[PDB]
RNA sequence: ACGAGAACAUGCGCGACAUUCCGAA
């Protein structure tokens, strides 16, 4: 699915209405910082501290959407905002790692199509 | 590269905007004394709790939502005069032209809390003087000035008559010398060139706009009161609200009449409410103190010494 | 081979900004205090010394060269200048934050419209503990190189450091606690 | 945490006549000033001076409420002043951090929706 | 009374040299 959304919003190169890795570096730095927290803990379920921090990730997602319009279009089309909801709903490490793999595949295809 | 010491003579009050405006609840103001006492946040609240009037102040805020003056609250509670001065930061003289005051603009202050004038204010004012790579032109922030010199001044609009404005701004009083350090490169800019350019900039500003101010009867009253100092060399207008025509490239790069009609055209586009409805070019565009001698806002003089 | 360790304090005279509010100043993540990166210092002194990769041979040996076929190690190792503990306690004595905010109207003359902007600067009076290491490969060139180090520091004390200094940003003053040889037999008092 | 539903209901595109980017900023700059102060303290519980700065924080809240009725309607809906009362009672750093992360949440969601 | 039996894929080796988050207001 990650390859599809990048394909659909790839325009001639303008991606996600002008999204670059510099626009996403604030969000992804938080995402991989959260990734190392989940990676280290050997728990089948997300930690309570991680859950509150992921809620702050949701807040930062909206903050970056308001700041950079390109990031806003990137989030809505991807549903990465909605994916941060379901991982908190399931509250499992395995679902979250699938979400991080989804975001990593997202920026990977985003760079591939640029 | 040579280092010049810069001295600013404050012939007129200078107010650089810091983006902070405080209403009457954040500082005491005595109408009879015409004095404003700046009050910080935590000191007022902690003292209010100690005297037990914190509940009373909240009740006073609820009774009058539109305006709840801090001074009237102090008067009705009859707290000690020294108690009022305990939480005060400093004392500033008020020069009102109106009686109370609605808003108070704050002169820019550094972290330490003392008054200083940024080097970007000089950089912006000097650039407009020359206009009509600037990497060589290097300035530095001034040394702090004494807090006593800071005082509240009132904007005055002169359209064939003197008219006070409800706005107030924090400005440095007259008779002040502040110091800068400026580094120049002998190739791009020269000390003789900049001082000559400032003198020409003030002269063209004078004969294109200020003389038009003098001709109107309102300007004559301003002159007779000493508003234009007899000293006015190098003249600049650092403070905000000193006037739109001051430090403009339109006057230098265009003839007197062509620049004036362009100033009128741009003013009517920005201000459609008043300037836009005006269908004719005026003869002078734009049409717009405790001490006896009046002063013009922003008036200042530089002097560069190697 | 000798190592001479220059420990001192760089006291900041104006609003210093190194922005890595339009640009927040760089901060050490561990303490969240402002920091002067050692690369900001080293780049500024190297550029000013060159003015006063292809540079003068004196500069190349002083700050390092990467020329193909001839690589010279940097005799100067400017380290990050961290926020001084003494200055931080001095700031804490007041109700003062370590970083102020500076505003600029940014008026465009053609349209007479000003675009506001904010710059986060370390407040005037802050001090930073700078660490400088000089590596001694040629003994006879130490005195000459240290003379050029004085030239670089003197240029810095007249110029700015980081941010837009043409409008009064980043002006600094250099004081030196001690210049002593930390490794080897080199005489510290000569320098 | 619950800021999204709060700003969604209060939104009237702008939040209100008085909740512009500049009128609100004055409040969040005091929030910022205290936020750095607690950040630098590095203590488990808020200090007396931290509480003193918090004391002025709700005082400024009513200050802006009186000046602008739009700020008053926003403050009473968020119950943000109530959280200011709530944080003092617990007197702990992590609690202040949650309140200020919530503080960043309102402004972030306000920017996102506009 | 096993094409057996003995036998370290082992020793030396900086992910390193130059690099202002800077110009403009």
């Amino acid at each position: 699915f990650a390859r599809k959304v990048v394909e659909e919003n790839k325009r001639v190169i303008v991606l996600f209405n002008g999204l670059t890795t510099s626009k996403l570096r604030n969000l992804l730095e938080l995402i991989n910082h959260v990734y190392t927290k989940v990676y280290n803990s050997d728990d089948t379920t997300l930690s309570e501290d991680v859950r509150d921090e992921l809620e702050y990730l949701k807040v930062k997602f909206a903050y970056e959407s308001g700041r950079e319009p390109a990031v806003r279009t990137f989030i809505e089309k991807t549903y990465v905002d909605k994916l941060v909801d379901v991982v908190l709903k399931k509250n499992t490490k395995k679902i979250f790692l699938d979400y991080c793999k989804y975001f990593e595949a997202l920026v990977a295809y985003a760079k591939f199509y640029r | 590269e040579k280092v010049y010491q810069v001295k600013l003579k404050v012939y007129g009050p200078v107010h650089i905007g810091s983006g902070k405006i405080i209403r009457k609840q954040e500082y005491i103001y005595d109408r009879r004394k015409s004095l404003a006492h700046i009050v910080d946040g935590p000191n007022l609240v902690k003292f209010l709790n100690k005297k037990g009037k914190f509940t009373a102040y909240l009740q006073y805020l609820n009774t009058t939502k539109e305006r709840a003056d801090l001074y009237t609250f102090l008067r009705q509670e009859q707290i000690d005069t020294n108690d009022w001065k305990t939480f005060v930061l400093y004392t500033e003289r008020v020069n009102q032209g109106k009686k109370g005051m609605n808003d108070l603009h704050l002169f820019v202050r550094d972290g330490r809390g003392d008054l200083y004038i940024p080097g970007s204010s000089l950089k912006g004012a000097l650039r407009t003087v020359l206009e009509g790579a600037f990497h060589s032109l290097s300035i530095s922030d001034s040394l702090p000035i004494d807090p006593k010199n800071l005082a509240i001044y009132q904007k005055i609009d002169i359209n064939k008559e003197l008219k006070p404005m409800p706005l107030y701004r924090e400005c440095v009083n007259v008779g002040t010398t502040v110091e800068f350090t400026m580094k120049i490169n002998s190739d791009d800019w020269t000390i003789e060139k900049i001082e000559k350019q400032i003198q020409q900039a003030y002269l063209q500003y004078w004969n294109k706009w200020f003389v038009g101010m003098v001709t109107t009867p309102g300007g004559k009253a301003f002159i007779k009161g000493g508003g234009l100092p007899s000293v006015l060399p190098t003249v600049l207008f650092l403070g905000g609200g000193t006037g739109f025509p001051s430090k403009t490239t339109h006057y230098l790069q265009k003839p007197k009449e062509q620049a004036q009609k362009d100033i009128f055209a741009i003013l009517q586009r920005r201000f459609r409410n008043v300037y836009g409805k005006m269908a004719t070019v005026p003869k002078n565009v734009p049409m717009v103190d405790s001490t006896n001698k009046w002063y013009q806002q922003g008036v200042c003089l530089l002097e560069f010494q190697p | 081979y000798s190592k001479i360790r220059i420990v001192g304090k760089i006291d900041v005279l104006t609003g210093l900004h190194i922005g890595g509010i339009a640009s927040p100043v760089v901060r050490d993540p561990y303490s969240r205090l402002p920091i002067i990166p050692g690369s900001s210092i080293k780049g500024k002194m190297r550029s000013l010394l060159a003015k006063h990769n292809q540079d003068a041979p004196e500069i190349l040996r002083l700050f390092g060269s990467s020329q193909k076929g001839a690589i010279q190690s940097s005799r100067l190792q400017i380290s990050d200048a961290f926020f001084s503990k003494a200055s931080q306690e001095e700031f804490d004595k007041k109700d003062l934050a370590y970083t102020e905010t500076k505003f600029e109207n940014t008026i465009s003359r053609l349209t007479a419209v000003a675009n506001p902007r904010q710059i986060e600067r370390v407040t005037r009076g802050a001090s930073f503990d700078f660490h400088i290491i000089y590596n001694v490969e040629n003994i006879n060139e130490v005195m000459a190189d240290f003379e050029n180090i004085k030239t670089a520091i003197h240029l810095l004390e007249n110029d700015y450091l980081g941010g837009g200094g043409t409008r009064g940003n980043g002006r600094i003053r250099f004081v030196i606690d001690s210049i002593d040889t930390v490794v080897g037999d080199f005489d510290s008092s000569n320098l």
